[PDB]
RNA sequence: GCUGCAUGGCUGUCGUCAGCUCGUGUUGUGAAAUGUUGGGUUAAGUCCCGCAACGAGCGCAACCCUUAUCCUUUGUUGCCA
RNA sequence: AAGGCGGCCCCCUGGACGAAGACUGACGCUCAGGUGCGAAAGCGUGGGGAGCAAACAGGAUUAGAUACCCUGGUAGUCCACGCCGUAAACGAUGUCGACUUGGAGGUUGUGCCCUUGAGGCGUGGCUUCCGGAGCUAACGCGUUAAGUCGACCGCCUGGGG
RNA sequence: GGGCGUAAAGCGCACGCAGGCGGUUUGUUAAGUCAGAUGUGAAAUCCCCGGGCUCAACCUGGGAACUGCAUCUGAUACUGG
């Protein structure tokens, strides 16, 4: 059958929400279109910057914007002049000020998105599926992972027939609750169709 | 110091209620050239570990064989399942001529001189068996004069 | 040690005339209203030369692992092991507790670790939940491997109470190339034995008097290498 | 606008049914088997005993939410011995 | 011997096995061709024919139903004498001989033991079941071998045609 | 130097002529069997040791081989008479 999302059902216990911000129903909607605008903006072009995690912090006076990746020096450039200009777009859109504070991740394979978005873009790059898959897995266990699945399906080597493939190292236990299950999803455009990678990541309970 | 090599991979499989379940086994000889010599069969999902497991297999499970000199000490005949092996001794220089599986099996023990044969099946796993039951059954003069009560003056 | 003494202690008797084994017919005297006779001039004198070489092995400062799971002579093998500071087991012998022995012995670091760390240990954090589970884990632990606690290897020799009832524990003693000192009855089987010993072991004085000639035995080695 | 019979995502279904496997050991020439079967028991492959099996994992269960009782903390916009 | 043989009785007749002797003295085993026997169905002639039942008929069923189901029903099944010589004629395992650990039965003899007895110890023949070594591709066979061997005969050589 | 229970393959069964095979002891024979010798088994070829075309193919000396046949003498364990 279907599985529930492991990030939405441990969002209220071990999961901090990525939008962590109050207002009433008056701008409820409104503040929501403007994190979707700010998210597709952020993400369209700094899909080279290995962003994996935004964060959208709404201050009663301003916006905060926390970005999780794994290259800060091509998210910032020089001096910092890159980071200034996504702050005049960024506010722009929110038409409030913004802060831009950037954090780095030391160990990239741990992280749920930057393993799927490297082995989707290894597909377009026409690297097959089976070695990707295996390659993620390997890293994972040598940089420290507890437990590691990852499910790549849908029109695999330019078959007619789509098919589901899926190998699974170590521990996953998604029906704990306390676990730490790391969650993401990724998608890679194809000559042959439209690929969906999944990937789950434990690091420990409590 | 010991040398090792693998005989032959092959895949096989065990369907399920999804599909098939593809698997990989390994046919490993180790021997110590000298007569001592080995075989591990093993199972896994990857061609390096069934490997493996299949060298740790033949570390255990040695047998010795009590050679003349680089050679068999007389024909011998190694029957195993379905394959029929016949192995005599031959002279320094002829080198080994027998075919892959037993090849393989007699320069990991040390045998340097032989024509060796193989009859009915020559499936891999049975005829390493049926030429290791041949080292085996193959005696020394010295155990034979002892056996006989005659000493060794019969060579 | 001695014909009298076995013959008093009735070792004599083996089974029926309807199980026995073909191989038994070297040491079968008669049979007597179906109930064959084991002759004690041959069993003893291959007996007393199994005890030698049983002294030659501990003189080496060996390990010595009694196993009976009979419940004849349960609490026989169990103090006769402790006795003479060797081990044993009694309650059930764990098919591939020799050859499998990395994986049971993670069993019994597991086994080691819960003592320490709840009987002499601390009584802390006990939920009140998983206290009666853990302690219920000793229990299991200590009548399957609670033997062989210390041994952290592999025994140098196994002395077994019955071939054919135990025949899991001979083979692998047999593949592990383990010296084997068998008791074998009528209906066993006693090609896997490497030292057998003709006699009964349905008897409790039967079994504590060939418990006992191990015993002195072992005490002897150990003595002499002092 | 067409092709869900090219697909991703999402969902229904048996069904919250209790199953799905692996490591080492052992067995079999081998594919594989055993473990997972059997006597009971359980809501359950839950547990126990036996058992060439010893362990382990995903599922069962537990951790999350609510309701059922009490203790402590704050008392307004709620309560009045 | 196989095919096969089932109420009871009488007449004629074959083989088998057991006990203790006597007697012949290798007279033995196997067997190409040859000969004889050989279920059922079938064929010839003459009988017999209750039951059953190919064919055939009718009624159902069915999309159709030359069938399965139902109601009937001739040959045949029965006897005598010939012919046929075929079967999953099977133990799918040629005949003869020797050797190789065991256990429980069935059936038929036979020697003994205080025969005391409504009790046991031996010895044969035939016959089922389980299983050891061994053999087998495996299933399995396993003293009644598919084990270890000898004698001779028959047969086989990819699937169709 | 293969097989026939189930992969192809034990005649449906038996009797039985030819044929194949044959328990055990002594004597004799010497057909099979074995040993020795003698005569043949052409040359070339094949093989070994050499020789000559500058090497090689090629040619060539000797040897071995052609252990097959026949005869004579002898042995008598086994087979046959
Ligand atoms: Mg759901
Ligand atoms: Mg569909
Ligand atoms: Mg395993
Ligand atoms: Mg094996
Ligand atoms: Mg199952
Ligand atoms: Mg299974
Ligand atoms: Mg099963
Ligand atoms: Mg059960
Ligand atoms: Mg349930
Ligand atoms: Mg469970
Ligand atoms: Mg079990
Ligand atoms: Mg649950
Ligand atoms: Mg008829
Ligand atoms: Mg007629
Ligand atoms: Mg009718
Ligand atoms: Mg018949
Ligand atoms: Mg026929
Ligand atoms: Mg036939
Ligand atoms: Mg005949
Ligand atoms: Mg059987
Ligand atoms: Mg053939
Ligand atoms: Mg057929
Ligand atoms: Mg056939
Ligand atoms: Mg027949
Ligand atoms: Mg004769
Ligand atoms: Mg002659
Ligand atoms: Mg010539």
């Amino acid at each position: 059958g279907q599985k529930v999302h492991p990030n939405g059902i441990r969002l209220g216990i071990v999961k901090p929400w990525n939008s962590t911000w109050f207002a009433n129903t008056k701008e409820f909607a409104d503040n929501l279109d403007s994190d979707f605008k700010v998210r597709q903006y952020l993400t369209k072009e700094l899909a080279k910057a290995s962003v994996s995690r935004i964060v959208i912090e709404r201050p009663a006076k301003s916006i905060r914007v926390t970005i999780h990746t794994a290259r800060p020096g091509i998210v910032i450039g020089k001096k910092g002049e890159d980071v200034e200009k996504l702050r005049k777009v960024v506010a722009d859109i929110a038409g409030v000020p913004a802060q831009i504070n950037i954090a780095e991740v030391r160990k990239p394979e741990l992280d749920a998105k930057l393993v799927a978005d490297s082995i989707t873009s290894q597909l377009e790059r026409r690297v097959m599926f089976r070695r990707a898959m295996k390659r993620a897995v390997q890293n994972a266990m040598r940089l420290g992972a507890k437990g590691i699945k990852v499910e790549v399906s849908g029109r695999l080597g330019g078959a007619e027939i789509a098919r589901t493939e899926w190998y699974r190292e170590g521990r996953v236990p998604l029906h704990t609750l306390r676990a730490d299950i790391d969650y993401n999803t990724s998608e890679a455009h194809t000559t042959y169709g439209v690929i969906g990678v999944k990937v789950w990541i434990f690091k420990g309970e409590i | 110091e010991l040398q090792e090599k693998l005989i032959a991979v092959n895949r096989v499989s065990k369907t399920v209620k999804g599909g098939r379940i593809f698997s990989f086994t390994a046919l490993t000889v180790v021997g110590d050239g000298n007569g001592r010599v080995g075989f591990g069969y093993g199972k896994a999902r990857e061609v390096p570990a069934a490997i493996q497991k299949a060298m740790e297999k033949a570390r255990r499970n040695m047998i010795n064989v009590a050679l003349n000199n680089g050679t068999l000490q007389h024909p011998v005949k190694g029957v195993h399942t379905g394959s029929r092996v016949f192995m005599q001794p031959a002279s320094e220089g002829t080198g080994i001529i027998a075919g892959g599986a037993m090849r393989a099996v007699l320069e990991v023990a040390g045998v340097h001189n032989v024509l060796a044969k193989a009859y009915g099946s020559t499936n891999p796993i049975n005829v390493v068996r049926a030429t290791i039951d041949g080292l085996e059954n193959m005696n020394s003069p010295e155990m034979v004069a002892a056996k006989r009560g005659k000493s060794v003056e019969e060579i | 040690v001695s014909m009298r003494d076995m013959l008093k202690a009735g070792v004599h008797f083996g089974h029926q005339t309807r199980y026995w084994n073909p191989k038994m017919k070297p040491f079968i005297f008669g049979a007597r209203n179906k109930v064959h006779i084991i002759n004690l001039e041959k069993t003893v004198p291959m007996f007393n030369e199994a005890l030698a070489e049983l002294n030659k092995i501990a003189s080496r400062k060996g390990k010595i692992l009694f196993v009976g799971t009979k419940r004849a002579a349960s609490e026989a093998v169990k103090d006769a092991a402790l006795s003479c500071d060797q081990f044993f087991v009694n309650h059930r012998w764990l098919g591939g507790m020799l050859t499998n022995w990395k994986t049971v012995r993670q069993s019994i670091k597991r086994l080691k670790d819960l003592e320490t760390q709840s009987q002499d240990g601390t009584f802390d954090k006990l939920t009140k939940k998983e206290a009666l589970m853990r302690t219920r884990e000793l229990e299991k632990l200590e009548n399957s491997l609670g033997g062989i606690k210390d041994m952290g290897g592999l025994p140098d020799a196994l002395f077994v109470i019955d071939a054919d009832h135990e025949h899991i524990a001979i083979k692998e003693a047999n593949n592990l190339g383990i010296p084997v000192f068998a008791i074998v009855d009528t209906n066993s089987d006693p090609d896997g034995v490497d030292f057998v010993i003709p006699g009964n072991d349905d008897a409790i004085r039967a079994v504590t008097l060939y418990l006992g000639a191990v015993a002195a035995t072992v005490r002897e080695g150990r003595s002499q290498d002092l």
